[PDB]
């Protein structure tokens, strides 16, 4: 993957970045050759935090006046790391008249429960927690509608337990709503 | 003019603060590099630039308990109604009315954020255009603020006959 | 003749002094805003420790009539004659018929127009002078517009009595210019060495018995605090202080206890919510003969940060002290005491291991 | 006369208290941001443990009318008479006609404007006072704008009753200054020893002005029990781990916090416990050197790798340490 800090502005003085869906579109429009290899039941083979990518980004309209690339092969389980992730802890329930509900004890401790489930065998670590976004499309046809997503910002220190598994987590993403700002997991050596 | 973009900032931003916490926390840290996290929300609608960015950030740094009239009338009505100190808010008004464009934004946050504390109504659009009016007529806007305050205080006291 | 004391003292998340709106007071000094503790507040803390430690207590009050009325009531007077007698005490002073009085408060004696700053035993003597004229007061209480009866010279001579706090900080009374005493101590506004942004902590108050709407609402007020390493400075003009107290020995005790109090006390501003008690990281007393010299310009360039400011602040006060002793040559006796051992700090003179040793030694070094 | 207790306590993945947006509260201290647990939260947890352990429970509530109304309804009053009587109890106090009330909420009695901090049995006495005037209440419920009938002085005397929690932390109610109690305990904001970009080793500090506490409770043995139980609550409880190090000192001249000891943020990469204990030791020695005093010190730690000499005589366990120095005061 490769990491870059880009900035999006609004093209005129009337706001013709107002909504999340337009953020998705603006993000995808800055990558020409795109591919999507999907499998049923698991996740998909970019990710973003309110940017990691496979293809070379080139600046577009109303952006920076200038255009790093990393692979985790260089240089261990047991080590503590810096962390931040914005995700959406959820539960799937039956609704009268299915559905997605945020309460998965509801509160910090349920969120840590959400952590042991989401991390599983990967890395046991310090997820800063809070349990507590609305959006609607600008009108473009067949392009989603309006709704609400609840994001979270976890920060802390992790220990690694299975390098290749951590690689799977870092590149696939952890949790729903990756397309609305969530998913990107950042670790750093202490 | 200016007031049109100001209203766009008040609705748009009024929704992002009460709606999304990460943006609310990223813009409130700038009430300079340290505020660049805020441009991503406010930069596209913008002396006026300093006005917009500051008022949006300060507007955003309020407690949740707080989430065409001017600021002087809002202060006088806050004194008469909420019972704030009158004589002391008086000297702070008299100190802001003398500041320059850079001084208003450094003396302003305590009174406005504290005024919104204890749920005082504040029309942010007029305040924005006012902070924009410091670039051309600082003394004029200052005089309007003070006059509005005393006149509305007097009328509110006389109408309590 | 000028004992001046410098000190570096950090305070963590203190918020020692609030404006009327709760923000810590700030100075935009050197182009950058830095929170400060007002000189008058800390001066009050110092004066309370000095009066408490030296035993003589001064009273700065606007309602002296009420207190004198309380003493006359404990002297066996009925409440109305005590009130009238104390009114005579304050009526008997000033150029005009008497000291101007604030609007009368229901059930209590009126407060005087100006604040009084006098020792407690002086109040007791005023009660005694008002006591020996009981019959004149008894006849005089009946008239509609009572006039002053007490001798003006005796009472005015009583109001001139000086406390240690009065000798040290001075007093002012516009209506009685004979009693005004010039203060002998200068107390600078302690500001932070580094730039500090006010950090606001949102706090809420839990209602103990559960209610569904209110708990869910979760609506609360915001409280602003700040933290940082304050620079502190103070002067004592010894010759004028000796003229005020009169004796040099009483001036010496006043100075030793004042300096020690200066190190020991902390203004106590929202200290139950936060414990800001702390000893100064560095102290540098100097006995200057020509003039007192503050080292505030040393910190006009705000410190950048990222690393602990205490050590860098001590080193900056050191280099600036060396450069001033070079630029302004003098025979002033310097001296310091510090907790850190990482540096020698050569310019601050001979080092003493402890604060009381430093204070006692240099004050003994001045007389 | 000033018992002050210092403690270093790491907390693993606690994130006990969040701001309004969920991030842990942080201090930019020493120029670097360090996450902190606010003093008010820990003060509340500690007071709840103290009330729970000593059996006396205090109640800080804005809706006293509703609770007293519930008790009077259990005393045999009709619901409307219970509501009217409780409204009279809170209306009959204060300088002006009565304590200000918030706009009425549907199905329940209105909440008072200011929060009340009084013991539960005090609520029971208020119910009894409202009970003994049943005829006055029955006649007084019919008028359109009812005034207070109950004696104001006696009610203020019931509101003056102090719990252990009130004696220890103090209370404030602006309308009745006769009841105000100055707190005897200072509670510092626990910040991390090291800079943190959550978990970490918080430094914690607190003072107990024993003399003011003795004046509040009045008797010295009850003050002793109050102090011991308070210290024990401070160590044992977690806002929802045992502290790695505890250092109580009995200062006679003045309380001295060791927060400057950690003004230099710790670098990291290695376990902060060892470096923190050594730094608090070194700073304690240097302060005892700079400020000579006869304050009785003492500490207790789990690790035996060091014998922090400056922290006085070492005690093997938390209860032994607390008991020895509290008994020494």
């Amino acid at each position: 993957t490769w990491l870059t800090k880009i900035v999006p502005d609004l093209r005129y003085r009337q706001t013709r970045f107002r909504t999340a869906g337009n953020l998705h579109r603006k993000l995808i429009r800055l990558s020409s050759d795109l591919g999507e290899e999907r499998i049923a039941n698991p996740r998909q083979q970019l990710l973003f935090r309110i940017v990691q990518s496979h293809s070379p980004l080139r600046v577009d309209r109303l952006g920076p006046g200038y255009h790093r690339n990393l692979d985790p092969f260089l240089a261990d389980k047991g080590s503590r790391v810096r962390y931040r992730i914005v995700a959406s802890p959820t539960k799937r329930l039956g609704r009268s008249e299915t559905q997605r509900l945020g309460l998965k004890t509801w509160r910090g401790a349920a969120a840590e429960e959400w952590w042991h489930s989401r991390a599983a065998a990967n890395g046991l670590e310090l997820l800063s927690t809070y349990a507590q976004d609305d959006v609607r499309d600008p009108g473009t046809a067949d392009r989603s509608r309006k709704i609400r997503h609840p994001a979270v910002r976890f920060d802390g220190e992790a220990v690694i337990s299975d390098v290749d598994a951590v690689r799977h987590a870092v590149l696939n993403g952890i949790g729903r709503g990756k397309s609305y700002g969530c998913g990107l997991l950042s670790l750093a050596l202490i | 003019y200016i007031l049109q973009h100001a209203d766009a900032l008040v609705k748009r931003v009024s929704k992002l603060i009460v709606n999304e916490p990460a943006a609310r926390a990223a813009l409130r840290r700038g009430v300079d590099p340290r505020m660049l996290a805020a441009h991503r929300v406010v930069a596209p609608y913008v002396a006026v630039e300093r006005a917009f960015y500051a008022v949006a950030a300060i507007m955003a740094a309020q407690p949740r308990s707080a989430r065409r009239p001017n600021l002087g009338v809002s202060l006088a009505q806050a004194v008469f109604d909420k019972g704030l100190n009158a004589d002391s808010t008086e000297q702070r008004l008299h100190l802001i009315a003398r500041q320059n464009l850079d001084g208003v934004h450094r003396h302003l946050p305590r009174l406005v954020l504290y005024l919104r504390s204890d749920q005082v109504h504040i029309d942010w659009g007029i305040l924005i255009r006012d902070l924009a009016r410091w670039g051309h007529t600082p003394r004029h806007v200052a005089r309007e603020w003070v006059q509005d305050y005393h006149r509305t205080l007097e009328t509110l006291t006389r109408q309590a006959e | 003749t000028f004992v001046d004391i410098h000190a570096i003292q950090t305070l963590p998340y203190s918020n020692i002094n609030r404006d009327d709106l709760g923000s810590p007071k700030t100075v935009v000094y050197g182009g950058k805003e830095r929170t400060r503790v007002s000189s008058q507040s800390w001066k009050r803390a110092v004066r309370h420790e000095v009066e408490a430690r030296l035993g003589d207590k001064a009273v700065r009050t606007r309602r002296i009539i009420s207190e004198i009325a309380k003493r006359l009531r404990e002297r066996g007077w009925d409440a109305d004659l005590a009130d009238a007698g104390a009114r005579q005490v304050v009526l008997s002073v000033g150029k005009k018929s008497g000291i101007k009085l604030e609007k009368e408060k229901d059930s209590e004696a009126p407060a005087t127009s100006v604040l009084f700053y006098l020792p407690v035993p002086a109040i007791d003597e005023l009660a005694a002078i008002a006591d020996e004229h009981r019959d004149a007061v008894a006849k005089e209480a009946a008239k509609k517009t009572p006039k002053g009866i007490l001798p003006a010279d005796r009472i005015t001579e009583v109001l001139k009595s000086r406390n240690v706090s009065v000798n040290l900080f001075g007093r002012m009374l516009a209506e009685l210019p004979s009693t005004e005493v010039d203060g002998a101590v200068q107390f600078a506004h302690a500001f932070t060495v580094h730039g500090t942004t006010v950090e606001v902590d949102f706090f809420t108050a839990v209602d103990d018995i559960p209610k569904e709407n209110d708990h869910g609402s979760g609506h609360m007020n915001a409280g602003q605090f700040s933290a940082g390493t304050f620079y502190r400075y103070a002067n004592v003009n010894l010759d004028r202080l000796v003229e005020n107290t009169g004796d040099a020995q009483t001036a010496r005790t006043a100075v030793a206890e004042f300096l020690r109090a200066f190190l020991s006390t902390v203004p106590s501003g929202k200290q139950n919510a936060t414990a800001a008690m702390t000893l100064p990281d560095l102290v540098h007393i100097a006995v200057r003969f020509d003039r007192p010299i503050s080292f505030a310009p040393a910190f006009e360039t705000a410190l950048y940060g990222s690393d602990g400011y205490t050590l860098r602040a001590c080193q900056e006060l050191n280099n600036y002290a060396e450069r001033l002793r070079e630029v302004w040559p003098d025979d002033a006796i310097r001296g310091y005491a510090t907790v850190e051992n990482k540096t020698d700090l050569a310019a601050l003179g001979e080092r003493y291991d402890s604060y009381p040793a430093l204070i006692d030694a240099m004050v003994a070094a001045a007389f």
